[PDB]
């Protein structure tokens, strides 16, 4: 936002419970919502070697960055009876297709089902995860001075630094969503 | 010597036929350990299909993914290939390290 | 001629559960409420 | 914008004394049931 | 021989250290309280009405 | 009266089917006691209806 | 050996009730102190 993230700004996301005031600010960028896990060192340093070095060398620079509007994909995707009233079918693929939906029917069908595992269980397996939905895409500004050895000329120069959060890297536009 | 597994990677980030989804269980899981391992079996069927449908190695945009895929996905499910392809990913990144 | 005498301790025990119960209720309800305002109109 | 945060500082501040004061009587009345129940020895 | 005002602020020492924000919360500085400060001795009253 | 509340709440905010009912669903029922117990943001009902969603997923694990 | 306990207990939840209505009074007043100063 305008000003630094605040120790008090940052928020602790509880999953597995319900969270309707965090599904509201979704879009609310004033609080920043996060897991409890922090990256190691090392781990930020891979992940850094990944996105900076073997991505621009292996894309040439065609990747880009996109976020999902995934409130309302999620609820149009999965606010159907089939997923509400889940039990705890086997059915023709056409019934199964009209259940699920037309894009999940086009996004799921012919890409992560097996002979043993039809269109609906499929779509049900995938359901599972939205319990850890998350929030919007947003974009933070990073501001850090140098370390000690390379602030000694130019003492004042505050480096700035966007990173992209609840977003995605893509190699292609993605026709579906 | 990666240079196969980079040629997999360089052909599968460059696919404009790469898979829709890939992206929204990316942004469903956010590295999550959990969150991956309750899809886990989902994931495992979806690249070997990928895999064996197209001459590309999905999940491959992600650090996360690819990291998960490497730890977790190992035991099995995977044919060692596959597996072995991401292990290479890993690799490479501790190389440059 | 027996008006008074010992009160049974489970009837104690069933007042203290309820109590407890109350306890974590207050806790988490409290801290519920102040996050739901704050996130609905403090930002 | 200052009165929202300072607002929003008092909200956050008595939410901590409630609890702390939940402690306080979760603690006083697991001694009362304690010693209805058992004394110490 | 006789005590120093110096001496005893020293041996005394630092016992707070808060951190205050201006009202429209642009700034940070940090408060120091020492505990030989004659802000101490006098005992005055502080109040905030609504 | 809390079946007004109620109604709205499976009608209007979630605009629920009829068909699925507080007999089909007890973790709609567990869910429902804490919703009403705010007023607002039932004008963005999306949140409800997602939150609705994850709580059915989390219900409906293996594990 | 047991109510002259639960009475010597007594003695002090009286106190406890006092620091019951000391707390909600203070919650009365931080919510007056809230709503008369800051919702303009």
């Amino acid at each position: 936002d305008r000003q630094p993230l605040n120790p008090a700004n940052i928020e602790a996301r509880h999953h597995g419970v319900s969270d309707v005031p965090r599904l509201g600010a979704m879009d609310a960028d004033e609080p920043l919502f996060v897991d409890d896990y922090r990256a190691t060192d090392d781990e930020w340093t891979l992940q850094k070697v990944f996105y900076l070095c073997l991505m621009p060398a292996m894309t040439n620079n065609r990747a880009c960055g996109l976020g999902l509007n995934l409130k309302t994909l999620l609820v149009d995707l999965f606010y159907r009876p089939a997923f509400l009233l889940m039990p705890a079918p086997e059915d023709s693929i056409a019934a199964q297709r009209q259940a699920v939906g037309e894009m999940l029917t086009e996004l799921v069908e012919d890409v992560a089902t097996d002979a043993h595992t039809p269109l609906l269980q499929a779509c049900r397996e995938l359901f599972l995860a939205v319990q850890f939905v998350g929030e919007h895409v947003k974009v933070l500004e990073v501001r850090a001075p140098l370390d000690h050895a390379q602030r000694q000329g130019l003492p004042d120069f505050i480096s700035r630094q966007h990173v992209l959060y609840n977003g995605c890297c893509v190699v292609t536009a993605p026709k579906t969503l | 010597d990666y240079e196969e597994t980079l040629r997999l990677f360089k052909t599968t980030v460059t696919s404009p036929n790469y898979p829709e989804l890939c992206y929204l269980v990316d942004v469903l899981v956010h590295g999550n350990v959990d969150a991956f391992l309750l899809i886990r079996t989902f994931v495992a069927r979806c690249i070997v299909n990928m895999f064996h449908t197209r001459q590309l190695l999905v999940f491959a945009h992600s650090y996360a993914l690819v990291t998960l895929i490497a730890e977790h996905l190992a035991d099995g499910a995977l044919p060692p290939q596959l597996l072995f392809h991401y292990r290479n990913l890993v690799a490479v990144l501790r190389l440059v390290t | 001629p027996i008006t008074v005498l010992t009160q049974n301790v489970l009837s104690a025990l069933e007042i203290l559960r309820l109590v407890r119960l109350d306890l974590r209720q207050l806790a988490q309800s409290v801290q519920d409420t102040i996050q739901h305002m704050r996130f609905l109109y403090l930002l | 914008r200052v009165r929202k945060r300072y607002l929003r500082q008092e909200l956050r501040d008595l939410g901590h004394r409630v609890q702390t004061y939940c402690e306080d009587l979760e603690g006083r009345v697991s001694e009362a049931e304690a010693l209805l129940n058992q004394q110490c020895e | 021989d006789e005590v120093a005002r110096t001496d005893e602020w020293k041996g005394a020492g630092v016992s707070r250290l808060r951190e205050v924000w201006d009202v429209q919360h642009r700034v940070r500085l940090r408060v120091l309280w020492y505990v030989n400060s004659f802000w101490r001795s006098r005992e005055l009253s502080y109040d905030d009405h609504e | 009266k809390r079946d007004e509340k109620h109604r709205h709440v499976v009608n209007v905010v979630l605009e629920l089917p009829t068909e699925i009912s507080e007999a089909t669903h007890p973790v709609l029922a567990t869910m429902l006691s804490k919703y009403t117990r705010m007023s607002s943001l039932f004008n963005d009902k999306c949140a409800f209806k997602l939150d609705l969603l994850r709580m059915v997923a989390v219900s409906r694990t293996r594990r």
